[PDB]
């Protein structure tokens, strides 16, 4: 089965821009394309919101109204794996980086581990 | 002619078990697999709860009761019976019906709605289907003959004895099949009309599916949910044939839940097997 490992968890400052990438793995009888990718991030205590989830399968983008205009996302159908880039950021998205993947209907849904980003300034 | 017999009691009674085995298997799966323990599958967990008393109780009983001629258990558990059955079943539909209004939800609210709903929500939601269920039914039921004065119901048969009345047939049948087949039709169209925009699969998939899911949900509810409009004008229209296969079609829905919500979804399925060895 699944499970996804996450990368470009660094240090930037206020002004500068990052690429989390998110790796999934472990497909049978289930494709890539079956699973819809989303990423969430997590501050010091504070709820799990969800900042932008993808569809490769449609190539449908939505995004969350507080990161609308800075994101972006996309992925290689192909290799599995999607590509989240995110600029112009603030020292307010320093957050735990997990990545999401729904199945039609929540019924296969699975978690990552996570990687930190935080901004300086 | 004597082989008949048995072999109804051989389907029924297979189907039955079939029925039970299945939703016992998706408990089963749900509290053994931690992975598919997310909040949509407590939903499921609630229906299988609902189609196994329907799958044990309501369908033996109901087998025995056609295989027999008549009901000979006595008025108190056939008001009991009855009652238990057709609060069950509402059970199962409305929970059905929960499960439509989350799917839209998390369809919709993509990224806010899967958080922001909770555990606790789940089960308010749940325990709000089966009181509801069991107020629109129970009480009409067992004390339509204390109100009236006299058992309507025959002494060989075991039938609600509300059926003559229609304007309470009508009223009570509606808020349990044909107002929730309309909401969970129409917040399913919107559903598949919002979610997915010849479209190549996610329209496809999205529209089969919940295609699916409505022509069971119907095939299976309608075909009583119209005779028991039918019979409440007159009395010797329906055969009692016709009716057992009412009733029956009706049982089923909870036989097949286990394949439209469950096994429709890849993992539960991988997670039932192990259980045969
Ligand atoms: C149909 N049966 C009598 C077997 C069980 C029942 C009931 C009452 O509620 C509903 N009927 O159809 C939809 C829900």
């Amino acid at each position: 089965q699944v499970q996804l490992q996450e990368s470009g968890g660094g240090l930037v400052q206020a002004g500068d821009s990052l690429r989390l990438s998110c790796a999934a793995s472990g497909f049978d009888f289930d494709n890539f394309d079956d699973y819809a990718i989303g990423w969430f991030r997590q501050a010091p205590g504070q709820e799990r919101e969800g900042v932008s989830c993808i569809d490769p399968s449609d190539g449908s983008t939505i995004y969350a109204d507080s990161a609308k205009g800075r994101f972006t996302i996309s992925s290689d159908n192909a290799e599995n794996t999607v590509y989240l880039q995110m600029n112009s950021l603030k020292p307010e998205d320093t957050a735990v980086y997990v990545c999401s993947a729904w199945t039609l209907f929540h019924s296969d849904e699975y978690w990552g581990q996570g990687t930190q980003v935080t901004v300086s300034s | 002619k004597t082989f008949e017999v048995v072999f109804i009691v051989l389907v029924a009674g297979s189907l039955s078990l079939v029925t039970i085995i299945g939703n016992i298997l998706v408990m089963v799966s749900i509290k053994v697999n931690r992975h598919l323990q997310t909040v949509n599958n407590y939903f499921l967990f609630s229906l299988a709860c609902a189609d196994l008393i329907i799958g044990v109780f309501s369908m033996n009983l109901y087998t025995l009761y056609t295989v027999i001629g008549y009901w000979p258990l006595g008025p108190v558990v056939c008001d009991l019976w009855l009652a238990l059955d057709y609060v069950v079943s509402n059970a199962s539909v409305m929970n059905l019906l929960i499960i439509s209004f989350d799917r839209y939800f998390c369809v919709t609210k993509p990224l806010t709605y899967p958080v922001k709903r909770t555990t606790k929500m789940a089960g308010m939601m749940i325990a709000a289907a089966w009181v509801l269920s069991f107020i629109l039914w129970a009480p009409a039921i067992l004390f339509w003959q204390f109100i009236v004065g006299v058992r309507t119901v025959e002494d060989g048969e075991c039938y609600i004895q509300f059926f003559s009345n229609a304007a309470v047939t009508f009223g009570t049948a509606i808020a349990a099949f044909y107002l929730p087949v309309i909401i969970m039709t129409v917040l399913y169209w919107h559903i598949s009309r919002a979610s997915k925009s010849p479209p190549p699969s996610r329209e496809k998939k999205v529209t089969r599916t919940i295609l699916a899911i409505l022509l069971a949900f119907i095939i299976t509810w309608a075909p009583y949910n119209v005779m028991v409009l039918i019979n409440t004008f007159c009395a010797p229209c329906i055969p009692n044939t016709v009716w057992t296969i009412g009733y029956w079609l009706c049982y089923i829905n909870s036989t097949i839940n286990p394949a439209c919500y469950a096994l429709c979804n890849a993992t539960f399925k991988k997670t039932f097997k192990h259980l045969l060895m």
